[PDB]
């Protein structure tokens, strides 16, 4: 039910 | 147990088991899962030759001896009945294919001064 | 065998924790909150055009993206390389070179209007 | 993966089949029959055979060439 | 994926679905709370029966110095939905 | 190279005898298939050993695609003993599977027949070594055990797989991919050896014990 | 083959050498032997690029078979009479080899009776 | 009945089938539980800054370094040149070289003499 | 270590499953999965630990000998097909504390309750060191395992490690 | 001729298309793995053409377009060889190719980077056609190493597995 | 979605091979307390499955059928061409 994916920034 | 002193430079580090980390246990919490140590543990001297991905010492269902003996009369038997084979060839009972114009003298490189020995062939 | 007394309590204790974190993983309604877009025209068009999902529908919309992509992919491209093949390539020596083509017996040449004479007739044979 | 038919589990049972697989499963199967039955009955001999082996061993000692073993 | 997700509910009635399946145990003398050794009198041997048909059951090893602590369905079901971290 | 490809073929096809993980069997039956090209660079056929590996590209690729179908399927299990009961769950999978296997192991007018056969007669009736003769036929007889051992395990007998598996192969990507696929390894044999131009002289005149070596093997 | 048999496990000199045989003269025993006929000229197969190994006395059927899948495109189907006469002469061309191996294997057998008869009475 | 097994360098001994595995008495029970402290120990010190919420950084490992100091700046200043270690080092730094010298020295006279003599084929041979 | 019964149960487990492998049709398993059950009743009484030991140890050369050279293995196992397959996504939690302010907007929800565990963590340490200190030996901690919280409201000791970790089926 | 070569080389460059417009900032996501099976596709039906044509009249040729470097007497050159091999196995490497990328669109599709995955099959894609259809062994070579790198690549596509990175 | 799971008690070891396995294990003095356990797999659906010759066969019948009508359009329709 859409549960959080914890990723690394990839905004840099 | 530290190593043997023969001037090696091996000095009071620890000799440890030579077993790779595949042996160690796969289940218990280690501080390092992939590499199966626990932080302050003291390192095998070869830990780096000892890693998941590179040697590995882990019990085999066969014996060491016996592998070696099996893979190496394998090899050696096969090697063998190759070169039986070579000197013995199979061949089906025909004589020489038969090609005109000399054996294709020109069409297979050759002079096309120099005229070859006539090699015609007759009717059977 | 069997957990003790303070194991159990452990547990247990560790268990509640581990699903209040896990429950807390999940997103909300709201979430993720995109921000404002620069939607095109011709995107609009199509979403409200294949909301009612008929076939007939479908059918304009894939031979539409099929008909720019044959465009985008086939044919720019080939016009470009057929330039570069046809006034920059081709315009120096031993560039492409084709095997000439098989001449059998009884052809005509489009080159010069030469007949090749037909082969000799063979002896017999049959089967 | 996300599409297709929504084929709910089954606990310790048969699970679920739609009729449009086992059409196709069932035609191309007998699509596979069909070229194997059609290409024998046209090129039987592609797998048997095509031409007589002859055999040596009657062939008249003239038309090999072998002279009387007197000469 | 693309398989159903577990549920504690779900878990729990595939435990006890495979216990009641058990013939050495009496199914209405069964709960979510019977010890193995201490209520239905099993052998030790049984509860390795038991937790093999309780990872052939769901599809995952449960190594043995975990697998030589679950004395109780309950057990079983809490240590299945921790590893599988099911929450609901 | 002969005899390079013939201890190839021989020695893979062994090992895939006793292999249990099913995309290790397929792994094995390539590495098999591979030295039998070997094989024809051997005999000097370099052109049959193309044709093999274009007709081995159809076949081969499929039998791929239906052990992930069936893994997948299974919730990633590889391991054919733990399978079973597929034959009638997985129609689609369990027919592609099937053809695959008959076009592998040399079903008369499939795609592998088109190569592996003549590939065959052109090494009995060759000036070649014996031995690597005599291990490319046993190989030969090797691939269609393991080709029964896949579709033994995998889709015969009653099933060995977990209680709640959520067997499903209703989506057109899988479908689809498979279907043209299958098509290739029926007619993609006939069609290519009917309009490539012939390079060699093919031997075609044999004892009839020649020319039914692919096919007898194959069949004990 | 079961000549191989006759050649390893028998005498090895009453059989065929493959890569030294014909060992007798074309004439021994036909008194006035015809020679072979090629149909196809040198410039004709050189113009249709026949490889080397296909230039044998069969090279004027493969000629018209290779012209006729030319002019029968794209029905591949066609030209299969063209194509099995090419292969019928093969097997005639075949069948020609393997007499030249009996006829190979009955000479070494008729020499090998000289040797018996001139040491016997000698 | 049963082939005995035999361990070997690359195939460590089974712990099931070891003997010391069987005939454990009190002095060994006591060992496996010291170790087991010195086990305990290191990881609570381990897990005491790990948990730590206010550390941003490296848990320096004393046993790491140990290793990596062991392995590089620890070998010359406990090395001996002994008799062990002389042939070794000239066995394995000066044999190599001396036979590869031979190798091409012996393979370049050869052809140095044939291309001299006219005996080596060099036709096409017009990029060095 | 590992005491005398429990060898005996790892024992009889890992022979069911290299025989299961052996069987592969479950009628066939289960037919000499009882034969091996027996194996074991026929000696359960034994008294003699001398005897006993023997018996473990001659049990363990049979089974050596009769292993499969290929046993099964469940995939996500130790030497199956999925293991680790899936450590490529589990990703720390600490990495969220890097991401920019502009990928933080899109989840308001998910990093102010993750705030809240932060305070929960951050307020609960000094209690948690505080609690090893007075239930540990002078020498030092002797096992591995770690005391429950005693009071209410205290966490368990050395939790955040093992609540917050990795899902085993991320993204 | 000026359709067998066009045609020919079009395949190459139709497979390359992808990858620069991924590299770059030309696409939308979501519709990679679906954009590069397209891709295929077009590419077996372009590669069939010049096929078609050598079966009809056995044509074949050359294409050494661009000149890269000269080491004195050697003189090294961009060349593909269009010919019996290259044009039967073109087609057929294609076509597998086809249903094996819309197999892996279903294979694939919980993989968080699936993207990724579909480029790296078509980087392999490319690089085999460099290796069938090289004409000279430095080119061949360029073919025969970028084949590894990217089985490697593959190979260890879970990269958090020992066993798969061994 | 709550799954249902049937009834436990439908799962029995007569009329499946597991009963041939408590016979030769009842005549030693052994029982199979897994029996029902595994009897799923020999019920429904599941039973009578195919044999290998039997698998090679899918679709022979159909094809065959295709197959005389493909010659029997051989024999007639080859008097106009
Ligand atoms: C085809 C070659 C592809 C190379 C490649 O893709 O590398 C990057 C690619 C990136 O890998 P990735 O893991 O997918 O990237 C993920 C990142 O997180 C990136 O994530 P992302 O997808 O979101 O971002 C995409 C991209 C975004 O990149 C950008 O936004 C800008 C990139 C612009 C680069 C332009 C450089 C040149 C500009 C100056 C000249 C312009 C002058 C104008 C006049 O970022 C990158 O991929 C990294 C930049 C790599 C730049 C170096 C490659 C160019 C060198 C030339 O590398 C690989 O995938 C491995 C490929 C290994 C090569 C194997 C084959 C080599 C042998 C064959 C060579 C063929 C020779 C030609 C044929 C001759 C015979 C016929
Ligand atoms: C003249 C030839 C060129 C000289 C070099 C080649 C000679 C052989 C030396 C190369 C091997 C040693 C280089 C370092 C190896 C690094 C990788 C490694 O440790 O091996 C682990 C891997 C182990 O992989 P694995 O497949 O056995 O995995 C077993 C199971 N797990 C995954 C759990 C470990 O072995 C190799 O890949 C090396 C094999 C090549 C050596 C044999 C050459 C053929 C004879
Ligand atoms: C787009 C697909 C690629 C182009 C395929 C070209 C197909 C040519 C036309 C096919 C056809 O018309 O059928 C030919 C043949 C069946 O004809 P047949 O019944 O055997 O003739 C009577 C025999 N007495 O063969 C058939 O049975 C028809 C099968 C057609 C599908 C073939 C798929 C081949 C896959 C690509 C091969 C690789 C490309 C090189
Ligand atoms: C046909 C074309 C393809 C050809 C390729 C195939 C060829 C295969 C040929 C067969 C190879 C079989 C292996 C034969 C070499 C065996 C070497 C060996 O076993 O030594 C290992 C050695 C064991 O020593 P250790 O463990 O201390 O105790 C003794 C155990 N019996 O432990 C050691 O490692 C010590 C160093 C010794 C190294 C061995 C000597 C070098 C060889
Ligand atoms: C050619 C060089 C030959 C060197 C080998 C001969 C030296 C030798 O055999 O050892 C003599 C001596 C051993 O003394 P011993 O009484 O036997 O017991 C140890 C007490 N010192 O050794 C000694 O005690 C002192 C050391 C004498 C040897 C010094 C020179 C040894 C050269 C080592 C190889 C150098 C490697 C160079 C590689 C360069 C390219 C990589
Ligand atoms: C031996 C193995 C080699 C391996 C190579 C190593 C990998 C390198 C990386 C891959 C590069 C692939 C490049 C393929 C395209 C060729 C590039 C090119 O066209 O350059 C211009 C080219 C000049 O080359 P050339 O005429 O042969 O003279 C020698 C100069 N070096 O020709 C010209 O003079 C100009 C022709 C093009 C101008 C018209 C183009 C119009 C296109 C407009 C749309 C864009
Ligand atoms: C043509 C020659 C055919 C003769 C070989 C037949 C064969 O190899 O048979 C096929 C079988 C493969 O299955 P399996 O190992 O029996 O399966 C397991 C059943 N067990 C447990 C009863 C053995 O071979 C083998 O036993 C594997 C070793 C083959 C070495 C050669
Ligand atoms: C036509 C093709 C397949 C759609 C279908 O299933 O019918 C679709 C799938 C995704 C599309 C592509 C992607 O949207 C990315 C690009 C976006 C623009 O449409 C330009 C070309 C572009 C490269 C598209 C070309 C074409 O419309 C594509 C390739
Ligand atoms: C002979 O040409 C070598 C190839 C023989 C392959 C084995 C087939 C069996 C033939 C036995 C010899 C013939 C006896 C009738």
């Amino acid at each position: 039910k859409r549960l959080f994916i914890i990723k690394p920034s990839g905004f840099y | 147990e530290p190593y043997p002193d023969d001037g090696t430079g091996y000095g009071d580090y620890p000799k440890l088991p030579d077993r790779s980390q595949q042996e160690r246990d796969p289940w218990y919490d280690w501080d390092h899962p992939d590499l199966r140590l626990n932080w302050g543990e003291p390192m095998h001297w070869d830990l780096d030759m000892y890693i998941r991905n590179r040697v590995d010492t882990s019990p085999t269902p066969v014996n060491w001896n016996l592998m070696c003996k099996h893979l190496f009369g394998f090899v050696a038997f096969m090697l063998f009945m190759f070169w039986v084979g070579e000197t013995y060839p199979a061949y089906q009972p025909v004589g020489p294919k038969q090609y005109p114009y000399n054996n294709l003298y020109l069409e297979r490189g050759g002079d096309p001064n120099k005229e070859p020995e006539p090699v015609v062939h007759y009717e059977i | 065998s069997g957990y003790t007394p303070e194991e159990k309590l452990r547990l247990q204790q560790l268990r509640e924790l581990r699903r209040r974190w896990l429950k807390d993983q999940e997103l909300s309604p709201r979430e993720p909150v995109l921000p404002p877009q620069r939607v095109s025209p011709v995107e609009r068009f199509w979403n409200k055009f294949l909301q009612d999902g008929a076939l007939w529908k479908n059918v304009i919309y894939k031979t539409y993206r099929h008909s720019i992509f044959a465009f985008t992919h086939v044919l720019i491209p080939v016009w470009i390389i057929h330039y570069y093949l046809k006034y920059h390539v081709t315009t120096k020596p031993y560039t492409i070179v084709e095997k000439k083509p098989r001449i059998f017996p009884g052809d005509t040449i489009l080159e010069t209007g030469e007949v090749i004479p037909p082969m000799k007739e063979f002896p017999d044979q049959h089967h | 993966a996300g599409g297709g038919a929504h084929i709910e589990p089954r606990y310790r049972q048969f699970p679920q089949l739609t009729r449009s697989q086992v059409i196709q499963a069932e035609f191309f199967s007998a699509t596979m029959w069909f070229w194997i039955l059609w290409r024998f009955w046209h090129d039987s001999d592609a797998v048997l055979g095509h031409f007589p082996y002859p055999d040596p061993s009657q062939w008249t000692d003239e038309e090999l060439g072998i002279p009387p073993d007197d000469e | 994926s693309d398989a159903p997700p577990l549920t504690l509910e779900g878990i729990k009635d595939r435990v006890l679905y495979v216990l009641k399946l058990y013939d050495k145990i009496d199914p209405e003398k069964l709960s979510v709370n019977s010890h193995f050794m201490k209520d239905l009198g099993l052998d030790s041997l049984d509860q390795v029966e038991i937790i093999m048909a309780m990872e052939d059951e769901f599809g995952f090893e449960i190594p043995d110095i975990d697998a030589e602590k679950l004395m109780c369905p309950q057990e079983i079901v809490d240590y299945i939905a921790d590893k599988k971290d099911v929450y609901e | 190279t002969l005899c390079l490809g013939a201890i190839t073929t021989l020695f893979t096809a062994m090992c895939a005898l006793t292999q249990n993980d099913i995309k290790k069997i397929i792994a094995f039956s390539t590495s098999s298939q591979l030295g039998l090209m070997m094989v024809t660079i051997g005999i000097n056929q370099p052109y049959l050993a193309f044709l093999h590996i274009c007709t081995h590209a159809f076949f081969k690729a499929m039998l791929f695609m239906c052990s992930g179908s069936i893994i997948h399927s299974l919730n990633d299990e590889q391991d054919i003993r733990k399978m079973g009961g597929l034959f009638k769950a997985m129609p689609f999978t369990t027919t592609a599977l099937i053809v695959g296997s008959l076009a592998l192991t040399g079903m008369p007018f499939l795609t592998g027949f088109y190569s592996k056969d003549l590939i065959i007669e052109a090494a009995n009736t060759s000036y070649t070594n014996a031995w690597a003769l005599l291990m490319t036929l046993i190989a030969t007889s090797f691939t269609a055990i393991y080709s029964t051992r896949i579709i033994f395990f995998a889709l015969l007998g009653q099933p060995r797989f977990p209680t709640l598996v959520n067997i499903n192969e209703n989506n057109p990507l899988l479908i689809n991919s498979i279907k043209r696929l299958l098509i290739g390894s029926l007619f993609a044999g006939y069609i290519i050896s009917n309009n490539i131009p012939p390079t060699t002289i093919p031997q075609m005149t044999m004892p009839y014990y020649l020319k039914t070596t692919a096919l007898i093997v194959t069949i004990l | 083959g079961a000549h191989l048999a006759r050649r390893y496990l028998g005498d090895a000199s009453v059989e065929p050498d493959p890569l030294r045989m014909p060992t007798f003269p074309p004439d021994y025993g036909f008194p006035e032997r015809k020679e072979r006929e090629m149909v196809a000229t040198q410039q004709e197969m050189n113009d249709a690029q026949l490889v080397l190994q296909q230039r044998d006395y069969c090279a004027h059927y493969l000629i018209r078979f290779l012209k006729c899948k030319r002019d029968s495109f794209p029905n591949f189907l066609a030209c299969k009479h063209e194509r099995h006469d090419w292969d019928y002469c093969e097997h005639l061309d075949y069948v020609k080899r393997m007499k030249e191996f009996e006829r190979e294997r009955r000479l070494l057998q008729r020499k090998k009776r000289r040797e018996q008869r001139e040491a016997d009475m000698a | 009945s049963f082939p005995k097994y035999e361990a070997s360098r690359l195939s460590s001994l089974p712990t099931t089938l070891d003997p010391a595995e069987y005939d454990i008495s009190s002095e060994t029970r006591k060992a496996q539980a010291e170790r087991l402290a010195i086990r305990s120990r290191l990881k609570r010190e381990y897990q005491l800054q790990y948990y730590d919420p206010s550390r941003r950084g490296v848990i320096e490992d004393p046993a790491l370094v140990r290793w990596t100091y062991a392995r590089s700046a620890n070998i010359y200043p406990n090395f001996r040149p002994n008799t062990k270690t002389s042939l070794l080092g000239a066995l394995f730094g000066i044999g190599p070289l001396v036979f590869w010298y031979y190798v091409f020295k012996t393979d370049r006279d050869r052809k140095e003499k044939l291309i001299q003599e006219g005996k080596l084929d060099r036709t096409f041979n017009i990029s060095y | 270590y590992l005491t005398h019964q429990q060898k005996v149960l790892r024992l009889y487990k890992r022979a069911l499953r290299h025989l299961e492998s052996w069987c592969i049709h479950r009628d066939k398993y289960r037919y000499f999965a009882c034969l091996l059950r027996a194996r074991f009743d026929e000696h359960k009484n034994e008294k003699d630990m001398v005897k006993a030991t023997q018996l473990l140890r001659e049990a363990e050369e049979e089974f050596w000998h009769g292993q499969h050279p290929q046993p099964y293995i469940f995939p996500e196992s130790p030497g199956g097909t999925s293991y680790e397959r899936y450590e490529c996504y589990k990703v720390p939690e600490w990495c969220l504390d890097d991401w920019h302010p502009s990928e933080k907007a899109m989840y308001p929800d998910y990093f102010a309750k993750r705030e809240q565990w932060k305070k929960l963590r951050r307020e609960s340490w000094e209690r948690e060191v505080k609690q090893l200190q007075e239930e540990t030996p002078v020498g030092g901690p002797r096992t591995e395992a770690l005391p429950p919280a005693r009071k209410q409201g205290d966490l368990p000791p050395l939790w955040w490690h093992i609540v917050t970790r990795p899902r085993e089926r991320p993204m | 001729m000026n359709m067998f070569s066009s045609l020919s080389l079009v395949t190459l460059l139709l497979l390359t298309m992808p990858i620069m417009m991924m590299s770059f900032n030309t696409y939308k996501p979501s519709n990679y793995p679906l954009y590069v099976k397209t891709a295929i596709s077009y590419a077996f039906i372009t590669s069939m053409i010049p096929t078609m044509m050598f079966i009809h009249s056995g044509q074949e040729l050359i294409i050494s377009n661009w000149h890269w470097l000269t080491i004195q007497t050697l003189k090294l050159s961009l060349s593909f060889k269009m010919d019996y091999f290259s044009m039967m196995f073109i087609p057929v490497a294609l076509f597998v190719t086809w249903s094996i990328m819309e197999f892996s669109m279903w294979y694939m599709y919980s993989d968080p980077n699936i993207n990724k995955f579909f480029k790296y099959l078509l980087l392999f894609l490319i690089t085999m056609l460099i290796l069938v259809t090289a004409n000279n062994l430095f080119q061949l070579f360029i073919g025969w190493e970028g084949v590894g790198i990217m089985s490697f690549l593959l190979i260890g596509w879970w990269y958090g597995r020992a066993d798969a990175n061994t | 979605s709550k799954m249902e799971l049937p009834d436990y008690k439908q799962w029995k070891i007569e009329g499946t091979p597991l009963e041939t396995v408590q016979e030769k294990l009842a005549a030693r003095g052994l029982r199979d307390p897994w029996g029902r356990n595994e009897a799923w797999r020999y019920m429904g659906g599941f039973a009578n499955n195919v044999s290998f010759v039997g698998a090679l066969l899918k679709g022979f019948k159909w094809g065959f059928a295709a197959f005389v009508v493909a010659i029997g359009a051989e024999y007639y329709l080859e008097s106009q061409k």
